[PDB]
Parts: C-alpha cells; sequence; structure tokens
RNA sequence: GCCCCUAAGCGUGUGCUAAGUGGAAAAGGAUGUGCAGUCGCGAAGACAACCAGGAGGUUGGCUUAGAAGCAGCCACCCUU
C-alpha cells in the first residue's frame, strides 16, 4: 500500500504541471487493450485505466493520497519504535542501482531478499539484524535504487529510505561495476546525501565503500580500483561470494559506544558471571579459578550494575 | 480486547467462549484476547 | 483395556502362579523407582517382584486356577513370584518393615492356598 | 436510503403477495 | 495473467446466470477442488488472485488446474457521462461461473494442506463455495 | 450386503420420480441380456451405502418384488448440489 | 544431589566447578581437594562425583567410571563426536571389548543383564553417531 | 384476520425459539439450541478430577565454559 499510494501521487504530481496536451493525447485512444504507461501498479493489475483523465478527480485523489500519506508516516514511525528505543547501531546499504544491495544483504545475514535483474527491484527499505565479530547484534537496511538526475517528481517514494539513512551510524556504499565511470557514478549518488544531511541534519555519519560484480566487472581494469583508489573492499560476484573483512571493517567503523572498560566480576552466586557473559560479550575470557576474573566490555547498566564490585586486578 | 467481527484462536492456548449473548476469546496471553462485537 | 493386554492377561498369571508355589499381594504406594528396584532387580536371584493390573487380573486369577484370593485384589498390590524358595522370601517381605515401613503383606496365596493374618510372618521365620 | 430499503422491503407482505406496485 | 488471445465478437451482451451446470461439475483432473454455489462472474482478477494463493500456500509442490477462463468481455462507459450514443469499450473480461461448477483443482500429497490451501482461494473468491473431494 | 430389495414402480414420469425422491426412494431402471426394461425403485439409504463400500461397480443382488434377480451398477445420475443419487440404470446379469 | 563429572586432575576451575558447594556451604577448595585426594589414580578418565548436602551439610565422596558414550569415545578411535549420527558414522566400534568392559559397570547402573547392556550401549552409540558392527 | 385498540380463537394437538428473533442486511466469525446419522473408547473400569512413580544409561551427540529437555540442529532405541 506504501508503494501503491506514493508512486500514484508522485505520477499524479508529475501529470500536474502537464495535464494539457500530451494526457489527453494518450487518453484520446486510451490504453486500447493496454497502454505503453499504466497506472498505480503499472504491471497490469492496479493502474490499468489510466493516470490522469480529469482535473478535478487527480486533485481529489492526490489530497486523498496525501492523506494516505500522512497517515503512513505515523504508522511507520511506529513501527521504527524498538531500534530508536534501544539504541541499537543500525546501518545502511546505499547503492547507485543494481549495484547488487539486496545480494550483499542476503549474504552476510543469511537473508533472503529479493535479487532481480533491474535499476529498480527492492521497494522498500527492508532490514534484518545482524551480528559482529564478537556480538553486537546490530540493523542492517537497504535502500532503494537512487538513479542519476533523481527526479524530484518522486520523493514521497525516497522519503522513508532518507529517514531510515539520516536515522543510522555507518554507511556502506555499494556500486556497480559495469559502466567505465565508477567515479561519476559514485559522486552522483553521494549528490544527494549532501542535500539529505541538509535537511535532516544530525551529523555527516562515517562512510565505507564497497562495489559488487567484482567476478563480471573490471575485466580491464585490474586491481588498480582496489589499489591505487581509495577506501573499498568488494567481494560479492554477481549472484554472490565470500566476506572476508567486511564485517571486520564494518565492526570497527561502526559507533563504538560500548565502553571497554575492565570491570570484576566475582563468584557470589551459582551463575552470577552469566550475566556480562551473555551481555556485553565475553572478549578476553581470562578465566582463572573460583572467582573468576576476566576483562570484557559491558554497557551502561551493566557498568553501573558492577560498580562497585570493580575491585582492579 | 480487539474488537474484531472474526475471532479465532490465535494461539494454541486461546479459548473460544461465549458470555453475555458475545462471542470472546480469552487467552493466558493477554494480547489475545479479543471479542466479537 | 488394550484387547491385546486382555487377551495375554490370561498368560500373564497363569504360568506365573502355576510355577510359583507363593506369591504375594498388598496395598502398594510410595517406593519410587530406586526402593522398587531394590528389591525387584537389585536383589533378583530366586523372584520376579513386579505389578500388574489388580482389575483386569481378577478374572486372570480364577483362569490361572488360584481362588483363594480374589477379594483381596480390591486395591494396588505388588506381586512377587517366586520359584519355590521361601525361607528368604518371606524374610525378604520381612526386611522392608524398618527402612520404609511402606511395605506390608496384606495377603497372597501360599501353596496354592490363602492365609491368615499370622502366616504372613510364620511362612518362613526360621 | 433507508426509506427506499423500507418502501421496498413493504411488499414482502401476507397481504401483497409479495409484489408492490413501485416496488 | 489469464486473458483470450483473441475474441470474434468485442462487444457482447452480459453472460447469463439462470440455471444450474450441466458441465464441469466434477473433480476430474486433482484430487481436491472448489465448487461453487451461486452464479457469478468470476474476473480474470479474482482467478490470478485465488491461483496465487494456493501457491503461495503450497511450497513448490502440487499441481493446479484451472477448469474456467474468462473470456466474455464486459464493457464499462467512460466516467461522467450521460446515457447513451453506444456501447463502452471492453473492461473485463469474465467467466460466467454457476451452481456446481469447479473452478479451481488441486493435487497435493499432504491432506490438511490441501484444505487450507483450497480455504484460502475460496476467501479471495466472491461466491459461496465448497470443497470437493474425488473420492464423492 | 449386497442384497438390495426393489419395489416395481407404480407410475412413472415427472411428479412420480420427484415424489419418490422426496419419500427417499431412488428409482432406477433394469435392462440388458434379458432385453426388458424393469422400472423400479430403491431405498436410497441402503443403495448409497452398499455403493460406499462396494464402489460404482458391484454385481448386486437386486430382490424384486416376487423374486430375486442379479443386476450391475451401470449409471448413476446424481445431482451436482446435492450429492444424492437421482437415478440408476442397472444392467442384468445371465449367469 | 549434586553431581559434577570430571577428572583427577584439575583444581577448582569456576566455569566447570562454581557448584553448591562454593555457594552455600564449605569453602570451594575443600571439595575438590577430597575428591581428588581419594582418586588421584584415574589418569584422564572421567570420574564424576556426586555429592549430598544434608539438613545442615554432609560431604559424600563418591565415584562412577566415565559415560557409556564416552568409553564408546575412548575405545573407538576419536576425540571428537559427529554431530549428525546416523548421516555420517566414524567407527564400527565391536561387542568384545564393549562387553568385557560393560560387564561390571551396568552391573552398577542398572544391572548385570548381557543383553540388556548391549541394547543400552547400542542406544548410546547411536546417539554418539560412532554406532558398532 | 380472530389478546385490547378492532367484527371475530388470550382455539386443539405435536414440536421449536431466549434472540423481543417475530418486528430489515453481506462477506465472514461462532463450545447457542432440537433432530437424524457415523468413528474411537467403556462395567476386563474409559472421560473429568484425586493419592505415588513418572527412573538408569545421562550434563544422550553439534553448538557453545554452558544447551542437564527445554534458544536453536541430527538421532529419538532398548534393560525393569
Ligand atoms: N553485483 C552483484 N550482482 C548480483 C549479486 N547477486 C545477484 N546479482 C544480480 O544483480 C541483479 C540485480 O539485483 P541487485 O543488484 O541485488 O538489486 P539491488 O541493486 O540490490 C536494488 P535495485 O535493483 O533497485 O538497484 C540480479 O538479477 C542478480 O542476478 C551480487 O552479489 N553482486
Amino acid at each position: 500500500r506504501e508503494g501503491k499510494a506514493q508512486v500514484s501521487l508522485a505520477q499524479m504530481e508529475y501529470m500536474l504541471p502537464r495535464l494539457r496536451g500530451w494526457g489527453e493525447s494518450m487518453s484520446r485512444q486510451a490504453g486500447g487493450r493496454a497502454g505503453g504507461a499504466g497506472g498505480g501498479v503499472g504491471t497490469r493489475g492496479p493502474g490499468e485505466t489510466k493516470i490522469e483523465t480529469d482535473r478535478r478527480r487527480i486533485r481529489e485523489r492526490m489530497a486523498k493520497l496525501r492523506r494516505e500519506i500522512r497517515d503512513m508516516k505515523k504508522i511507520r514511525d511506529t513501527q521504527r519504535g524498538s531500534r530508536r528505543r534501544s539504541e541499537i547501531p543500525s546501518v545502511a546499504i546505499v547503492g547507485y542501482t543494481n549495484a547488487g544491495k539486496s545480494s550483499l544483504l542476503n549474504a552476510l545475514t543469511g537473508a533472503g531478499v529479493l535479487v532481480e535483474n533491474a535499476l529498480f527491484a527492492t521497494l522498500e527499505p527492508t532490514t534484518r539484524r545482524g551480528e559482529f565479530e564478537d556480538g553486537r547484534p546490530f540493523v542492517l537496511t537497504d535502500t532503494v535504487g537512487f538513479v542519476r538526475h533523481l527526479p524530484t517528481q518522486l520523493v514521497e517514494a525516497f522519503r522513508s529510505t532518507l529517514e531510515e539513512v539520516v536515522d543510522a551510524d555507518l554507511l556502506i556504499h555499494v556500486v556497480d561495476g559495469s559502466d567505465v565511470n565508477p567515479l561519476a557514478q559514485i559522486n552522483a549518488v553521494r549528490t544527494v546525501i549532501n542535500e539529505v544531511v541538509a535537511e535532516y541534519d544530525i551529523a555527516p555519519p562515517p562512510e565505507l565503500l564497497v562495489v559488487n560484480k567484482i567476478d563480471a566487472a573490471t575485466g580491464v581494469g585490474l586491481a588498480q580500483l582496489r589499489r591505487a583508489l581509495p577506501d573499498a573492499v568488494f567481494v560479492s560476484a554477481r549472484t554472490g561470494d565470500g566476506l572476508d573483512k567486511l564485517r571486520s571493517r564494518m565492526g570497527e567503523l561502526v559507533e563504538s559506544t560500548d565502553a571497554t572498560v575492565d570491570v570484576t566480576i566475582p563468584y557470589d552466586r551459582g551463575d552470577l558471571v552469566a550475566r556480562v557473559h551473555t551481555d556485553g560479550h565475553v572478549d578476553a575470557t581470562e578465566h582463572t579459578d573460583a572467582g573468576t576474573r576476566i576483562k570484557a566490555r559491558v554497557p551502561a547498566p551493566l557498568a553501573a550494575t558492577l560498580r562497585e564490585y570493580a575491585t582492579f586486578a | 480486547m480487539k474488537v474484531n467481527p472474526s475471532v479465532k484462536p490465535i494461539c494454541d492456548k486461546c479459548r473460544v467462549i461465549r458470555r453475555h449473548g458475545r462471542v470472546m476469546v480469552i487467552c493466558s496471553d493477554p494480547r489475545h484476547k479479543q471479542r466479537q462485537g | 483395556m488394550a484387547k491385546a493386554d486382555k487377551a495375554t492377561a490370561v498368560a500373564d498369571i497363569a504360568e506365573q502362579f502355576k510355577a510359583s508355589t507363593a506369591t504375594v499381594v498388598t496395598e502398594y504406594r510410595g517406593l519410587t523407582v530406586a526402593n522398587l528396584a531394590e528389591l525387584r532387580r537389585a536383589l533378583g536371584d530366586s523372584a520376579t517382584y513386579t505389578v500388574a493390573k489388580n482389575t483386569l487380573v481378577k478374572r486372570a486369577a480364577s483362569e490361572a486356577g488360584i481362588e483363594g484370593l480374589d477379594e483381596l485384589f480390591a486395591g494396588p498390590t505388588a506381586i512377587a513370584f517366586v520359584k519355590g524358595e521361601a525361607v528368604d522370601a518371606a524374610k525378604a517381605i520381612k526386611k522392608f518393615a524398618k527402612d520404609n515401613k511402606a511395605l506390608v503383606i496384606k495377603g497372597g496365596y501360599m501353596d496354592g492356598k490363602a492365609l491368615s493374618v499370622a502366616d504372613v510372618e510364620k511362612i518362613a521365620d526360621l | 436510503a433507508k426509506r427506499g430499503r423500507k418502501k421496498r422491503d413493504r411488499k414482502h407482505s401476507k397481504a401483497n403477495h409479495g409484489k408492490r406496485p413501485n416496488a | 495473467m489469464l486473458i483470450p488471445r483473441k475474441v470474434k465478437h468485442r462487444k457482447q451482451h452480459h453472460p447469463e446466470q439462470r440455471g444450474i451446470a450441466s458441465g464441469g461439475t466434477s473433480v476430474s483432473f486433482g484430487d481436491y477442488g472448489i465448487q461453487a454455489l451461486e452464479h457469478a462472474y468470476i474476473t480474470n482478477r479474482q482467478i490470478e488472485s485465488a491461483r496465487i494463493a494456493i501457491n503461495r500456500h503450497i511450497k513448490r509442490g502440487g499441481k493446479v488446474w484451472i477448469n474456467i477462463f474468462p473470456d466474455r468481455p464486459l464493457t464499462k462507459k467512460p466516467a461522467e457521462t450521460r446515457m447513451g450514443s453506444g456501447k463502452g469499450s471492453p473492461e473485463w473480461w469474465v467467466a460466467n461461473v454457476k451452481p456446481g461448477r469447479v473452478l479451481f483443482e488441486l493435487s497435493y500429497p499432504d491432506e490438511k494442506t490441501a484444505r487450507d490451501a483450497l480455504t484460502r482461494a475460496i476467501h479471495k473468491l466472491p461466491i459461496k463455495a465448497r470443497i470437493v473431494t474425488r473420492e464423492e | 450386503p449386497n442384497k438390495l430389495t426393489a419395489n416395481v414402480r407404480t407410475r412413472t414420469g415427472k411428479g412420480a420420480s420427484r415424489q419418490a425422491r422426496r419419500d427417499g426412494k431412488v428409482p432406477a431402471v433394469l435392462y440388458g441380456h434379458g432385453t426388458d426394461p424393469q422400472h423400479l425403485e430403491l431405498n436410497a439409504r441402503d443403495f448409497a451405502a452398499v455403493l460406499r463400500s462396494h464402489g460404482t461397480n458391484a454385481i448386486l443382488t437386486l430382490d424384486i418384488e416376487g423374486t430375486e434377480q442379479l443386476a450391475l451398477t451401470k449409471a448413476l445420475d446424481v445431482h451436482p448440489i446435492r450429492r444424492n443419487i437421482q437415478h440408476a440404470d442397472l444392467l442384468v446379469v445371465q449367469r | 544431589l549434586i553431581k559434577l563429572q570430571i577428572q583427577a586432575g584439575q583444581a577448582n576451575p569456576a566455569p566447570p566447578v562454581g557448584p553448591a558447594l562454593g555457594q552455600h556451604g564449605v569453602n570451594i577448595m575443600e571439595f575438590c581437594k577430597a575428591y581428588n585426594a581419594a582418586t588421584e589414580s584415574q589418569r584422564g578418565n572421567v570420574i564424576p562425583v556426586e555429592i549430598t548436602v544434608y539438613e545442615d551439610r554432609s560431604f559424600t565422596f563418591a565415584l562412577k567410571t566415565p559415560p557409556a558414550a564416552k568409553l564408546l569415545l575412548k575405545a573407538a578411535g576419536v576425540q571428537k563426536g559427529s554431530g549428525e549420527p546416523h548421516k555420517t558414522k566414524v567407527a564400527k566400534v565391536t561387542w568384545d571389548q564393549v562387553r568385557e568392559i560393560a560387564e561390571t559397570k551396568k552391573a552398577d547402573l542398572n544391572a548385570n543383564d548381557i543383553d540388556a547392556a548391549a541394547k543400552i550401549i547400542a542406544g548410546t552409540a547411536r546417539s554418539m553417531g560412532i554406532t558398532v558392527e
């Protein structure tokens, strides 16, 4: 429904400036069984009739659609509660288009999102929980396709994506190794984050680079883009590959808010150390004996709970 | 209390009951409790 | 209950009592698996100490041939099929009246016959 | 819509035998 | 989506609803099926919807048959127009379904899941229909 | 089990068949090797009962009003909505 | 009745040994001290100790041979068990040594019946994935 | 049409309805109620509940310091 409303609104509002002329020209002979431009759903189904037929109806429907998106904004922000209420680090797959964003998401998380051959395949930003090297049950979300000269007539669709990228910490920039000017691809797609931050200014989020299609790409490029070019890591293939350090540098560049100050855990209860073992990771489990002494990170509440028991080594 | 013309036991513990001439589903989990209304 | 179990219920007592010159019956309740095995399997040398349905075996007893002990089955029963040796069996059944005290001998079939209030102790007090 | 529904359903009577003029 | 390649006459009267089905009234391809009990115009859209329902329910198994093809075209006058000056353009392809006709048929090794998918299809359909089986 | 009584048809036609089916007496016609059609009626209850187990094909001992006779089930005209046999067609067998 | 399965080595390891002895009762050390004192001679064999506690406390020095599956492992010729029993079997452990070594261990556990012990050990081998002939 | 308004039955006999249904309505939901069938069990003791066990292998194997049956995955047998 979200898409079938926001794309419908974008189409109505693109017609708005040209409701006179070609729109009537299209309606004159109509679709004629099926036309070269459907409606709200395009691929047959709803939107079979037309986009713009009467100015009154068009205006009416733009009003209704705007109210509908007003409803959907509340619904979406209600859904997006747990993450903001939990302070759980989130990352975003920002790719121009066809850069294998959905496929990369399938990789690294065992996700089964759709990965279709098209410049606009994933419709709404979808996300999944993932684990860093040592834990950190973080969140990873995709982004929707961004094409050069982002049509401003269609922003309601990318508004959700923009929100989901501005409410994130670490950004990973996927590119597609097809064109000859990947630099142009990346600069163009990056021209949008500028206005994104201009509107919803919070900060310039930490940035990382990647480019899919390694198997078929750089057929005559060799490792120049891998050594001389700036920050970038890429092993995904046009179907899927292994991931080696994308999951290491992603953790090292994500927010490291988790305090790493040493804490002392005594024996006390039969399994009191279980709380720390399951919460705050167990990095450097220098288990010794009896009242085992160790060094591990812990979050703000566990740190404050063990403060008094934090006896130096 | 979800008021819905369609009440069906959502989980294995949900039990239907007729009360005051009005179908109601009651479950150990409070979230599943609902009534036809 | 189950038809096959009922059908076997004849042989479930027939040859057992034909071989056993003695058997015991009493209201058993409380001894765990371990306590029961302490004499059923832990001390299994000359008697099979088992249990069986007390309601389905009432007809099976008549079928097997025993008739003296039929009114005493109204309740839990812990049978002890001995192959004849009684001097140790009587001691075995009398031993449990110090540690548990939950195991008495309400009655049973002695030598193809019933018994009295004192026979439970006089079977073999030697 | 209530008035139309009622005037129409008035045809289902034992006296009209099911059909009413201008149903 | 289901649609005839071509039709001789493009503007036909509405398909009739009277009477019962004298043909197609038995499961003859699969094991289970949906027998309708009320006249209706099942449309290409509903047929596609129910088909997707059954296929999504049954995981990569079983075979599905459709004993009805939408071929009768139903017209529609363009909005905000008076009455007269010719019939409308073809709008919806409908298959005239009658009482007793078996619309969908399924063959799946399991039993409960086949029944459940059939129920899904019935809910997606407009008419009242029951689940009939090859047995009797 | 396979022994099904029968009763010749007193009347015949639309009204007779409707009345019989309302009272629960499936009509049937018996013909074949003997080449002498007989219009009769059976108790739909037992007819369907035997059909459930013995299947459509079955050698039915039709106990006619006056004697017995073997028969075979040839046709079963059944209403598609009301799953009930509307008419039966029995093939006589000479053995 | 708290059972801790361990070998005759080691002394007060918390992750495996943080029991009610250290939780509430005698000091943590004494438990393993008195447990290993009377059974040092184990040499890798698992000799689990089952301690009892009375209304206040009552230590018990108890022991038992290694698990049935672990004995099967010892004799079979592998150190790590298979996580896919009946999908990738490792070794076809025979029955002669099984009998000769279980002719008393099962007599202690349940009973000395050789056939019952054979069925139990077959079940344990099936569980581990290193089945028998 | 026959309780009074209102001429004439608070008619007789079987049942049914708890909804003021009668005295508006759909998809669909539904342990409401009458009747006719069927499949298990059960006077050798079932269905509810009550008194004891519900064990040994054994922290069954993968995982994990960990997973004892209970995040999760394979096996899922027997001794009495
Ligand atoms: N470069 C790359 N392409 C892939 C990979 N896996 C699949 N593909 C192919 O790329 C095609 C496009 O899918 P994908 O690039 O994942 O879509 P997307 O870029 O994530 C989202 P959009 O298509 O809207 O831009 C698919 O048809 C698929 O066959 C991969 O790991 N890397």
